[PDB]
């Protein structure tokens, strides 16, 4: 037993690291500051630039119905809610909004989150508990492995879009434990996936599911309102009953033009959620004039659909404009408007390949008035997908500047790679 | 330091051990009342009904009916959940004490019969073992293990 | 006080003893999922359905006007047996005494409000890009130069939420090998936030100073659990003002602790940046501590400010490397521009720069309610929680069933409150909060007061002598 | 609402008998007034 | 036979009451 002496000398000898790191020169960087909008033609600093880094795939920024919408939603209840949906936070337009997004999507009952990345870091642990076993796709980003993190179950792997190795991990899983059959299981996957613009083979994720008994929680941001024919997304898509998908959430400052999220399913699903979860019963509901933006988006979206047409041809173009490209490689799908170019032969580091997207994207900006948007990990990212330049075509852009991004965008690779 | 855990930090506020008693003497009145019968077939029946709902309360059950702590507590009873997990502490050594006490009123009363004394004294060893500070985290051939 | 609690106790027992019958013939009569294991285990959710159920009508009332003094509550009339309650027309006119308007920035006020609706007719709602992207604006750019040189510290960021901003700020500050030393009642945002990064958690007992520094010296004296390891970090996370309980922390002794034993202080105050103070600058000011020997300073513009998002104060280090690592800063969308012209408009007011006198004359109204407010309950016989100068001030009722009794009978007199139970409380310790706005007016206490008093005396929860 | 219907009251939220059902309730009245009269009753005959 | 289990159950009460707390050890 130490005596209370020691204990002092042994307090005062101990001494502890910075709180923050060192700041070294690389990485103080600074973004650009936006004058006006953030349509497909913004302003920065004057001058006037052709904007591909937001993503309102369907053009709803600065549309009149939104502005005509929002204002009389501030000259009634003013711009915050003072409190959560449990206490006098829930406003009538909520419980408006969250029946108008599941008539449109054709389920029982919604749910509607004030942050769009909250919605799946609350969710995730809301359905699975210490026992339990997730299969996660490994190129799933940042919202969705913390909510895996938080989720204290079994976190299994599969290669990224590769369906054999599905089949695989499912079978090995189905054999450790065959002795529990009462065992919760969940597969957790992304409609389009942010780091790679890819798109997720539904048709047979649903038939491996009903095989060995799996339920699904699927992530529609990317997805929902550009990629069905009438813009219902994924599942309409590849033609399958939206019934099959357990739980699907979507983020709306994606082609909604607003902030917050949602999750979607059973009435007995979203019932629980409500009760037990946490961005829904310990924060702020949603400001009343950004729901009330989602309402008129989805009839907009729902009233007008060569919109959805029209996003497919401006993606063909960009593809059909940029395949003479050097020292790049195109690797997204052919229908999703996340063009995502790759760095085909990197130069060896993994912070010296940044460094020269970094520099590609500023002299970008700089000379021909683009924003483009390059891959930025933080360094609790576990994602190991390859880095490049990514692009977010619309609806909104014209086939004059859709052109010009890809003539200033060939004119740099073989000027600067090799 | 504080408990930290619902399913047992309850246990510490004043009342508790005076309610306990209460429930078990007002259990009484009511079997002699609704069912005239003499003292002794009345704590013999308060005697039972204080094992299976202890039995399955304490010793059954795992995990604790709050879901915010994901599932940290899933191979624990609510008797291993107790005061972190230390042994021989002052509730416990209460916990331990009453099944003991509750015995001898119902033997005493009922003059050492045996038709009764067989069932009165298997309650009370199957309650007093599973309470035995090395009989923790142990399961029986596998039952009630996963 | 004794007897109350053997009837609490019994009370609750009787509950458990019907919920757990009910649940023995659920489970028998459903024999009179195709392969598909359950959503939730039968007693994984009880007091959820055997608790809360019976309760229900008392939670998540909509209101059909803007929070503010008075509002429209809607009712509504469930028909299958009490399992859904949907709502009909025919609001009431209600008094708002659960709402978080603590200075009265949540309506249509005539400075804010025309400034913030044509910032949306130029910026149009939201950017749909992070910040690092294409969501900074003008806006952007000046909230953080007008947040910065009212909190006090040299730099500051702003997010789009004050949950992630807990929950997503402290994994980017420590992670495996350090500690975390935390206050028992701290908030759930802080909590997920601590077990998102890999460090240890310890807890000290609540608001307690001597019991931490019991905690930081067994700490260093040991080191990492089984290996002695010394630690890398140590951090201790403290609130301005607890809301559940209403009482202010004790901080001059935090800092000179921590300053004696070299561990860093966080500080979370949501619910005391704008409400107290004598310029409304928070608890450092009331209490005269010093800016410079607190390291990360986190706050929320909800409950003073009517808007929404949160941010984290601190040196021009901390948020350059912030800028940098952080989830929220990189991967979220950032926040709405209409809803950050909000915030510099309301910090104008406050520190008196719109050329007006409506700020000081806030500040001075939400001192004089409260204070009155609080004497007035306490002389006729209520148990009130809280120091002296906080907004909020529970009302102990101690037995679960006097929560909807409560409440049900002031709502029926137009009187709004918000009561909590079991699960979120201790067992013991249900309570009603009352929130007090500076909108409120002298003739509304008053009358809020002869409805509290009248329905204590039905319910008896005055459990100490009058005057 | 007079003294005898008000104490009535207080009863039924000191207990927990007023966030019951209708037969929740009744079961637990009728059970009380059965342990009442037992103790009413042997007290003037069994202590006389 | 009637008052020599009480004795000797006594005896185990009286040995129980008397111990003083501790927790398992680690790995
Ligand atoms: C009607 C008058 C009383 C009726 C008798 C029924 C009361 C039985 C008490 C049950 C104690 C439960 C202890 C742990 C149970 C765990 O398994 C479960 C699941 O994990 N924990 C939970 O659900 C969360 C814990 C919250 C339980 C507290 C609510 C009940 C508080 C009762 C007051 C405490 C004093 C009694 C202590 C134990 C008394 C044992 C009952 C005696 C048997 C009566 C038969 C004559
Ligand atoms: C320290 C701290 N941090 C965060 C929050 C919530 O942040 P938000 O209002 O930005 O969601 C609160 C209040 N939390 C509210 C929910 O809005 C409540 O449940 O009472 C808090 O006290």
């Amino acid at each position: 037993p130490l005596t209370e002496q020691e204990i002092d000398e042994l307090c005062d000898e101990w001494v502890p690291e910075p709180l923050i790191p060192p700041i070294t020169e690389d990485m103080k960087h600074e973004p650009p500051v936006l004058e006006s909008a953030a349509g497909p033609h913004t302003t920065v600093n004057g001058k006037d630039v052709v904007n591909f880094a937001s993503a309102n795939y369907l053009g709803l920024i600065g549309h009149e119905k939104l502005l005509e919408s929002c204002t009389s939603a501030l000259e009634k209840y003013g711009v915050g809610s003072c409190g959560p949906r449990g206490f006098y936070g829930t406003i009538d337009v909520h419980l408006d909004c969250e029946t108008r997004i599941s008539k449109f999507l054709g389920t029982p009952d919604s749910i509607l989150y004030s942050y769009g990345l909250s919605t799946m870091f609350s969710t995730i642990p809301c359905f699975c508990k210490k026992g339990d076993v997730i299969v996660a796709d490994e190129g799933v980003h940042w919202g969705i492995q913390n909510g895996l993190q938080l989720s204290r179950s079994t976190i299994v792997y599969f290669k990224h879009n590769d369906m054999e190795s599905l089949r695989i991990t499912l079978e090995k899983i189905m054999t450790k434990y065959k002795r529990s059959k009462n065992l919760r299981r969940y597969i957790v996957a992304e409609a389009v996936y942010q780091n790679s613009g890819q798109i997720a083979p539904l048709d047979e994720i649903v038939k491996l599911k009903e095989k060995y008994r799996f339920r699904v929680i699927l992530d529609e941001s990317n997805s929902f309102g550009v990629l069905g024919r009438s813009g219902r997304g994924l599942a309409e898509h590849h033609s399958v009953p939206i019934e099959k998908i357990d739980v699907v959430t979507a983020a709306m400052g994606h082609a909604l033009a607003t902030e917050g999220g949602f999750c979607t399913g059973n009435a007995r699903i979203i019932d629980y959620q409500r009760l037990s979860s946490s961005g829904y019963v310990f924060s702020a509901s949603l400001p009343p004039y950004l729901a009330s933006a989602a309402i008129t988006a989805i009839d907009v979206i729902d009233q007008n659909p060569d919109m959805l047409v029209k996003l497919k041809q401006n993606v063909a173009l960009l593809w059909k404009g940029l395949s003479d490209i050097k020292g790049m490689s195109l690797t997204s799908n052919r229908e999703s408007p996340i063009v995502f170019l790759k760095l085909e032969k990197s130069s060896g580091s993994a912070k010296d390949d940044l460094l020269l997207l970094e520099k590609m994207a500023d002299r970008a900006l700089k000379e021909d008035s683009l924003l483009v948007v390059s891959s930025k990990r933080s360094f609790l990212d576990k994602c190991r997908l390859p880095v490049g330049i990514k692009l977010y075509v619309s609806a909104g852009h014209s086939e004059s500047d859709l052109l010009k991004a890809s003539e200033s965008l060939k004119r740099l690779a073989s000027e600067l790679l090799l | 330091p504080p408990d930290m855990n619902r399913n047992t930090e309850w246990f510490m506020y004043p009342g508790v051990w005076t309610t306990y008693m209460l429930i078990l003497f007002f259990g009484w009145l009511v079997v002699l009342s609704v069912s005239g019968c003499s003292p002794g077939m009345a704590w013999t029946v308060v005697n039972l009904a204080h094992f299976v709902v202890t039995y399955h309360s304490f010793h059954w059950m795992k995990g604790t009916p709050f879901a915010d702590d994901q599932g940290i507590y899933n191979g624990l009873t609510w008797w291993e959940q107790m005061d972190n997990g230390q042994q021989l502490t002052r509730n416990r050594k209460f916990l331990t004490l009453v099944p003991v006490v509750l015995y001898l009123i119902a033997s005493h009363t009922t003059d050492y019969r045996h038709p009764w004394l067989f069932l009165n004294t298997l309650a009370v060893m199957v309650l007093v073992v599973a309470k035995f500070p090395n009989m923790h985290k142990v399961r029986i051939f596998g039952i009630n293990g996963d | 006080m004794y007897l109350t609690a053997v009837s609490t106790y019994f009370s609750y027992g009787l509950l458990f003893a019907f919920g757990q019958l009910r649940d023995f013939f659920r489970r028998f009569i459903d024999w009179w999922l195709q392969g598909y294991a359950p959503i939730c285990l039968g007693h994984e959710d009880f007091y959820i359905r055997r608790l809360y159920h019976r309760i229900q009508d008392c939670f998540e009332r909509p209101i059909s006007s803007a929070p503010d003094a008075w509002f429209d509550v809607v009712e509504r009339y469930s028909n299958d047996n009490n399992k859904t309650l949907k709502r009909t027309t025919k609001t009431s006119r209600c008094l708002n005494l659960g709402s978080y308007n603590y200075l009265g920035f949540g309506s249509f006020d005539e400075y804010c409000t025309p400034r913030v609706i044509e910032s949306l007719k130029k910026f149009s709602a939201s950017t749909c890009s992070s910040r690092v992207d294409a969501g900074t604006t003008s806006v952007h750019a000046e909230l953080e130069e007008c947040v910065t040189r009212f909190v006090g510290k040299p730099a500051a960021v702003v997010f789009g939420m004050g949950y992630a901003t807990n929950s997503a700020i402290i994994p980017v500050l420590i992670g495996k090998g350090g500690l975390i030393i935390s206050d028992s009642l701290n908030h759930s945002s802080i909590v997920n936030g601590a077990r998102g990064s890999g460090a240890t958690i310890r807890v000290f007992q609540h608001n307690t100073p001597s019991h931490l520094e019991r905690v930081l010296r067994e700490q260093i004296a040991e080191g990492q659990p089984r290996t002695h390891r010394p630690w890398k970090k140590i951090i201790v996370v403290v609130e301005g003002i607890y809301s559940m309980e209403g009482e202010i922390c004790h901080l001059p002794e935090v800092v000179a602790i921590c300053k004696k034993y070299k561990a860093y202080v966080y500080l979370d105050e949501a619910h005391s940046i704008g409400a107290i103070g004598k310029t409304g600058k928070g608890i450092c000011e009331l209490l005269g501590v010093d800016t410079a020997d607190v390291d990360v300073m986190m706050g929320t513009f909800t409950k003073s400010f009517g808007s929404c998002g949160g941010y984290i104060a601190g040196s021009k280090e901390l948020i350059q490397y912030l800028k940098h690592q952080c989830p929220a800063h990189l991967y979220a969308t950032s926040i709405p521009t209409p809803s950050a012209q909000q915030i510099i408009s309301a910090i104008k007011v406050i520190l008196g720069e719109d050329g007006s006198n409506r700020g000081a004359q806030k500040l001075a109204r939400i001192r004089e309610n409260s204070n009155f407010f609080r004497a007035e309950l306490q002389k006729m016989g209520f148990e009130v929680l809280g120091d002296n100068d906080s907004p909020v001030m529970p009302i102990m009722l101690y037995n679960p069933a006097k929560i909807p009794a409560f409440s049900r009978e002031c709502l029926r007199q137009k009187v709004a409150v918000v009561v909590v139970g079991f699960p979120a409380t201790p067992l013991l310790l249900a309570r009603a909060r009352i929130c007090i706005s500076a909108s409120h007016s002298r003739e509304d206490l008053i009358r809020a007061l002869k409805v509290i008093s009248k329905v204590g005396d039905l319910s008896g929860i005055k459990y100490f002598p009058a005057e | 609402m007079n003294w005898v219907q008000r104490k009535i009251y207080l009863y039924n939220v000191t207990f927990g008998l007023y966030m019951l059902d209708w037969w929740e309730r009744y079961l637990f009245n009728s059970l009380v007034v059965v342990l009442m009269w037992f103790v009413l009753y042997n007290g003037t005959r069994y202590f006389s | 036979g009637h008052f020599f289990v009480e004795g000797l159950l006594g005896v185990v009460i009286i040995i129980l009451l008397t111990r003083k707390s501790y927790k398992p050890p680690k790995r």
